[PDB]
């Protein structure tokens, strides 16, 4: 196990030496690990847990410690992240059958394209995937990379760049958190080129600095966000008979990625608008959020199921997701109390109570501290 | 005069004829007497459609008093092959090739606007020269006579014999007769 | 970049590529491999007009402005590779499923899957112009997806045998956990 | 010859043709005769601004001393079908067929100037050729005449009696008398 | 009108008009009366197209009446010349001289759609002026028209008498009697 | 630039720039306020035609068109800055003219411009299209300038004790002398 893992997880060290680097370790964290009950024998699952460290990536014993926490993980992004169970579903199989050994030999843990409108969630799934597993997030913003001579800083540096640190940002990330969830936003206003580099990324599992370091990918999660097909979509047609603008987006995502990338993708994931029912789950998590941040300051707030509806006709809007909820909780919720929290009752005591009069139409904030 | 119109693409604004803009919706014009011109215009613009999206269908204004019959099959054999559904609409009046145009539709999507008129008669065409010459032009008549009203027939579904009377003599058919008719499947009202 | 084209001419040429500081490297016994995409989007795409057209020649042409005639001349033969039929996608398959079956040997559980399951995966995933990624990602779904679920969180802890088979009326696959 | 006008926009000047400037506004004009080419650009200009904002109300000043009834049925379905409101202002004079598009104008969006002139009466159509085939055609022209009698007086308000009587003959009517007659709500002036 | 049609690139956005969006995808479109001019833009096309892509094949859809027969000779001339397979296919009528250089196609390539009329006869030209240069440019006449049937008795594969028997008078063949004929391979008949 | 929008986008979406150098710029207590004349532009114009069409919307469709969907959801609100009515255009020279009589009361010149004069200073200072900036000129032009040159040099060297009123005739405003 030792020859064969070292070859799979541990880079740029030679076979003869990192078996006998992954043997000499065992030996010493055997040795010196129990004081009292101490296993004489070297059993196949230490050799596991030493490259482990050594590469910074879990072990294959997932099936009893772990088998909890992946269980769970689909279930517990669904309360973070409403709607769109199609991605959570395809991130967490990706990241079970990489742990269960069903995961490509030489390609990342997952390559998905989230496609959609704006606030669906694109960018909150993958920051809540790594929060949930408890592993860096690495998030490259495509904004910044529009030019081609951009493009040479993720594989290096800029030319004649004698200066030190000319290691490119994205192999050096990689190499420092071999497992990561990487991010990049916004795909599309990315240079052509960029998308040559990901090629050997999702193919091979890994890419090359100038300098020759070689970035180990088999073990990222490389999620990539895009408004290309909203567009299209919400275009209206001019004529007797509406048509039905359904396949509009993937042609303009076929042109905007060259059929080698989009070949390459373990799926591409479709966002879709929240549903005016989705949107009160919406509502009650930006709520705990305020709690949250109301039990800092010693305040208490709860709220009643009819002033919780109020506020989903006010702020729901299909072309902008949730985020409009976000305004009608500020300026409904967050103006009174900040008004009372900087002067007034609740500078201490809270007990806060938030109800509506149906005739009236207008929320009411009642403070007794 | 044609007005242009402005577009609001990704890429950003831009300007396009105001024909030119309904074909990028997929809404081809068919208008006037048929001629082997704009029958190759009409012809080109479904290809082009079809390159750009196979699945989306095609829709087709017909406002048109008949012209020419064998221009106006080019554009029904091109309706038929390409796998898009060519939609039909009659747009004021439809003539014995203007309505097999309409008719050749695909089922469930051929229509007919509530004041729309229709009209089918036999293929006049006259043609001066030698007895002999005549008889073997004479019989080509006949047969595109034959299968006009067959493949009428077939879109229809009526009987041979019913469309053989009819066709004999023009015949005006109100939007509402058409669609019992089986020329179109329905109206379009508030869609 | 075009630059490294003329890299290579010596390296056909003469079989030499001399460095900066002057020391002479051999491709005598190398041998020479390139890989290239041109024209991917040209047969992708479809023609205007009633016959659809072969863009095998669209590709060639593209060849030639990308590549300078010497780099070409050079060249032993372009080898223009061709799609993959359905009767070699079902070799293609049966490729992926032993790539499976070396995963699942580790683990302890031996997988069998029936001739008319295979044909089943061949049709859903298959697609000429995409080649043969699909049909991995289609085996994925449908065969890793269920096995890695089972051996994380039960039936497959401990290796057993796997039985696939295909249901006519209802045209799924079925699976037999049988573990131990 | 049609003058350009530049139009400030944030990015820039954009010229355009006076027609396609005042377009932009919802402003579509209708001249002359009317035919199956004008009636189509007519009905184009409608559908492209229905997309824009269907709230919206689309504006058609008519100026036309009478057309082809069948081309002018497009015109007028289109109308009926968008959901717009078609604001139709009689400029100069308005025919048998511009009345019946002036007439079909969303009820309390219809205006005449004060010194317009609205002309009505029954279809002029003829044809000649065996006595059977005018006997179709004769009884067609009666079956159309029915049909722009009924639909006139759905929007003017009169009884389908009174029409007939008056577009006997040909009745030139004055934009205050257009009014009482139900042609159109109001005389537009500037408020 | 031609309508204007936008070609989407990697490079960027590219206008362009419907028929030379076409010629881009190796279309030409025969259509109209044979004439000097008319054929010289052919000419021209196939000429384009061979030197962007040799080894590719040319489509010639050809929808027209037939015309001036020494014309015509110039496509015939080209179409042999280049490299290319110049396909050909025909949409509604083919005449003299047009199916002349629809049977002129690469073996195996050419198309006739279903419905599409093929028709054949031999040369017509009259001369008047002195007996003398009649009887020279009969003799002209006569040798053209041995010409075109000894060609198309090489496509076709028929022997001269009976191409000569078969085009003394005119001869419209269907679609799928061309085929027993041999002017085309087959017919279409794909979606 | 459309390029300049995509950089805001992380900025509001995330709070925290990174510059190409590397450096981590961290900027969540900075306000971001964007200034724009887009809807101005087709309310403030009548439509081209007989019928005066509706307005009161067509000023957020600019800026939708104008704006990403993106770049807008970041934003907290739009608010619109509505033309100055006669009412609080008092209010706009009063705060005017009372700031130069702070600057004269340390000199010691007094004014006792009439209410009258407010209103016709009003209407040349402020205009539709160029708003309220004319208006810098014309209560320095018209008070301080008269005023300013008589005190460096005129028929009163100091004392100040000036009046101004309205002028029908002229359109001028009078000026007190008084030592
Ligand atoms: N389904 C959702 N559930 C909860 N919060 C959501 C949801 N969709 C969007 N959000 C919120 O909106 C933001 C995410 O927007 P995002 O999808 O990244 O936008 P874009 O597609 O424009 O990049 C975050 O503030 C996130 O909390």
């Amino acid at each position: 196990a030792a020859v064969e893992l070292a070859v799979k997880y541990i880079n740029d060290r030679h076979l003869p030496d990192k078996a006998i680097d992954v043997i000499d370790e065992a030996g010493a964290r055997a040795r010196l690990m129990p004081v009292s009950k101490r296993k004489k024998t070297v059993n196949v699952a230490d050799i596991e847990s030493v490259v482990a460290r050594i590469a910074r990536i879990p072990e294959k014993s997932v099936s009893q410690s772990d088998r909890d926490t992946l269980k769970n993980l689909g279930d517990r992004l669904k309360m973070l992240v409403f709607g769109q169970d199609k991605a959570i579903e395809a991130l967490t199989e990706a990241i079970k059958m990489a742990r269960a050994g069903l995961g490509h030999e030489h390609k990342p843990v997952g390559s998905f394209l989230f496609a959609g409108p704006t606030g669906v969630g694109k960018t909150e799934v993958t920051v809540q995937l790594s929060k949930a597993l408890g592993i860096e997030l690495l998030r490259f913003d495509m904004s910044e990379y529009m030019e081609r001579h951009t493009v040479s800083r993720l594989i290096g540096a800029p030319p004649g760049y004698v200066g030190f640190d000319q290691g490119g940002l994205l192999t050096d990330a990689v190499i420092k958190h071999p497992h990561a969830v990487l991010l990049l936003d916004e795909i599309e206003k990315a240079h052509p080129d960029v998308f040559n580099i990901l090629l050997q990324v999702m193919d091979n599992g890994t890419l090359t600095d100038n300098n020759g370091r070689k970035a180990d990918f088999r073990n990222v999660v490389l999620v990539m966000t895009t408004n290309a097909g909203v567009r299209e979509t919400e275009r209206k047609s001019i004529g007797l008979i509406h048509q039905d603008n359904s396949t509009d987006a993937m042609e303009e995502i076929k042109k905007i990625f060259t059929p080698e990338f989009r070949n390459r993708l373990d799926n591409i994931i479709w966002f879709d608008h929240l549903s005016t029912d989705v949107i009160h789950q919406v509502v009650d998590k930006f709520i705990v959020e305020l709690q949250v941040q109301l039990d800092q300051k010693g305040v208490s707030l709860e709220v009643s199921q009819e002033a919780r509806n109020w506020l989903a006709e006010k702020g729901y809007d299909r072309a902008m997701g949730a985020r409009p909820m976000a305004r009608v909780i500020q300026d409904n919720l967050k103006k009174p109390l900040a008004n009372e929290l900087l002067f007034g009752s609740l500078v201490d005591g809270g007990q806060v109570t938030v109800a509506l009069d149906k005739e009236k139409n207008e929320l009411t904030y009642g403070f007794q501290s | 005069l044609v007005p242009m119109v402005i577009e609001q693409t990704s890429r950003g604004e831009r300007s396009f004829d105001i024909y030119s803009r309904l074909l990028k919706e997929r809404v081809i014009f068919l208008t006037g007497q048929v001629e082997d011109h704009m029958a190759n215009l009409i012809v080109a613009q479904m290809l082009f459609l079809e390159a750009e999206n196979p699945e989306k269908d095609i829709y087709l204004y017909i406002n048109s008093p008949g012209g020419v019959i064998t221009a106006g099959m080019s554009i029904y054999d091109t309706m038929q092959f390409i796998k898009p559904d060519v939609s039909t609409i009659c747009m004021g009046q439809a003539a014995s090739m203007g309505a097999f145009l309409l008719t050749a539709g695909a089922k469930g999507k051929r229509f007919c606007l509530p004041n729309s008129r229709v009209m089918i008669h036999q293929p006049l065409g006259g043609y001066q020269g030698q007895a002999t010459d005549i008889e073997i032009h004479a019989r080509e008549i006949l047969k595109v006579k034959g299968r006009m009203n067959e493949l009428m027939a077939l879109h229809t579904g009526q009987s041979l014999e019913q469309i053989e009377r009819d066709t004999e003599r023009d015949r005006f058919l109100s939007a509402p007769e058409a669609v019992e008719y089986g020329l179109v499947d329905s109206i379009l009202t508030h869609r | 970049h075009p630059d490294v084209f003329n890299i290579l001419l010596q390296v056909m040429d003469n079989g030499t590529l001399t460095d900066n500081n002057g020391r002479k490297a051999d491709f005598r016994n190398v041998v020479l491999v390139m890989t290239t995409n041109a024209g991917v989007r040209e047969t992708e795409r479809k023609s205007i007009g009633l016959i659809h057209q072969d863009n095998s020649t669209d590709a060639m042409e593209e060849i030639k402005k990308i590549f300078t005639p010497e780099f070409r001349n050079r060249l032993d033969n372009i080898i223009w590779f061709d799609h993959l039929s359905t009767d070699v996608i079902h070799q293609v398959v049966d490729k992926f499923i032993v790539e499976l079956q070396v995963q699942l040997d580790q683990k302890g559980v031996s997988l069998e899957v029936s001739q008319e399951a295979r044909n089943w995966l061949a049709e859903k995933g298959y697609d000429r112009a995409m080649g043969a990624r699909p049909m991995a990602r289609v085996i994925q779904d449908n065969l890793k997806k269920p096995l890695a679920n089972e051996l994380l969180f039960g039936s497959l802890v401990d290796g057993g045998q796997v039985t696939v088979a295909l249901d006519k009326e209802k045209n799924e696959l079925t699976y037999g956990f049988q573990s131990a």
